[PDB]
């Protein structure tokens, strides 16, 4: 349910010391040394909540990778109350 | 868009107020009574158009088929959630409406019982020509309207629950659902009013002789 | 709109960086020291494009000057309020920021004192121009940047309280006021670098014939 594509042979090199005002939002391509990475960790990609006045289940959202998501709604008990995000059904993808 | 108004008229038989059963709710239908109140010509909201509460934009052209309706869909997608509308009575669109009670005709009264009365609800151009003491004929649809009084009457009265069976739920904790009472009466949505005699069987004299062949 | 920036050189006289005083703050100046550090290029919120959190219109060509602002017009008149609002990164415009620290030299040093340090910020097309370890003459403004560390020091440190005379108040009942520190330091902004040899008086050997005459 998910495919990337990953764009090769892009034409424009750039060197980390020359990444300026003009490049924000756009596809850069850059070489380097990697110095260190961290450990993989679980990032919320279909985030799935559950309301905490009545117990019910609501659908999955995708969640962006600029900012995090939030449910204002039940569609059930028609509630603004506090929603928690249950681990079990939501799903993740890997970063790093 | 002028709001075009189908009136039928001439049909086979007329039907007696107490001859009006609930299998012909929904159904093109004549009836005969006296008319006894007539209500002031009123306002009624036919083509809303509400306001998205924290999109603060405007829709416009809602269906509103008797009992008071929201749109859930939102067009712009600005906002996140559906129930919280206002409205805005100066932008939507209203229709004439008059509600006048009849009742039964002197010789269609059985044996021993009252007359009983029925709301007849008029609409658009057949608004006000229903008058106070006269024989009126009806002609248009079996409609029903929620009652409340029939609350206390004997026998099952049915009501609503949501059904919760394909809805996941989590025992997590901090068991509430939504009831109502399903119980109706019968009206009537007339489409067309014609004022028979009340006889068994204009002051100006010139629109008096034109009439006559 | 393209940004616009000049630079002013060849100024009169140069100053040391312990000649600084606060009676230049806000004037044109030319200072010179060796650079220690250099951070790397950073984006500034030069124009930014904020939305209303609850009308949720978006406006654009926010002046930024030094501390963060939000603007508290909000031109549309659908909402009420002015303070809450919403920072648009991907819309708003930034330009170059590098912020390089800059040492005394060392015959500019007094008899017995430690050289003192001084973060000269340069933007736009000034940035990248100094490296470690070199001497640099920086045309530019003295400006003030809030500090922190001053608030254990000796003496009356400036506040700043709101001033309540011209509003009404009753004593219905159900006091407090906004006080802030007025704590800062010397700061330089450049317009131009130029780099001075660091001796006391580009592989490519074509480049280097032709800037001799
Ligand atoms: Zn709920
Ligand atoms: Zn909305
Ligand atoms: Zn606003």
């Amino acid at each position: 349910s998910e495919i990337h594509v990953r764009i090769s042979d892009f034409p424009t090199i750039y060197s980390l010391r020359e990444l300026r005002e003009s490049n924000l939002s756009s596809l850069v391509r850059v070489t380097g040394v990697v110095t260190r990475r961290t450990g993989v960790f679980p990032q919320l990609k279909y985030v799935k909540f559950n309301c905490l006045k009545c117990g019910s289940i609501l659908g999955p959202f995708f969640q962006d990778s600029n900012e995090e998501i939030r449910i204002s709604f039940c569609t059930n008990c028609k509630s603004k109350g506090p929603f928690r995000v249950n681990g079990e059904k939501t799903v993740y993808r890997n970063y790093q | 868009e002028r709001v075009f108004q189908i009136s039928f008229f001439n049909l086979p038989t007329v039907h007696r107020i107490r001859d009006i059963r609930s299998e012909k709710i929904g159904s093109l239908l004549s009836i005969s009574g006296t008319v006894t109140r007539t209500s002031e010509v009123r306002p009624e909201l036919y083509k809303a158009s509400f306001t998205c509460d924290m999109c603060r934009a405007i829709v416009d052209n809602v269906e509103q088929s008797f009992k008071y309706t929201e749109p859930t869909f939102c067009p712009n997608p600005s906002c996140e959630n559906r129930a919280f509308w206002t409205l805005n009575v100066t932008r939507s669109r209203f229709l004439d409406w008059q509600k006048v009670r009849i009742q039964e005709n002197a010789n269609e009264i059985p044996t021993g019982s009252m007359p009983r009365t029925l709301d007849v609800i008029l609409r658009g151009d057949s608004v006000e020509r229903a008058k106070p003491g006269d024989r009126c004929k009806f002609t248009g649809v079996e409609i029903v309207v929620p009652d409340v009084t029939q609350l206390g009457l004997p026998g099952v009265k049915p009501s609503s629950t949501l059904d919760t069976r394909g809805i996941s739920k989590t025992t997590e904790g901090l068991r509430s659902l939504g009831v109502r009472d399903l119980t109706y009466k019968i009206s009537f949505l007339a489409c067309h009013v014609i004022s028979i005699g009340s006889n068994i069987g204009e002051r100006d004299q010139e629109v008096f002789l034109n009439s006559l062949s």
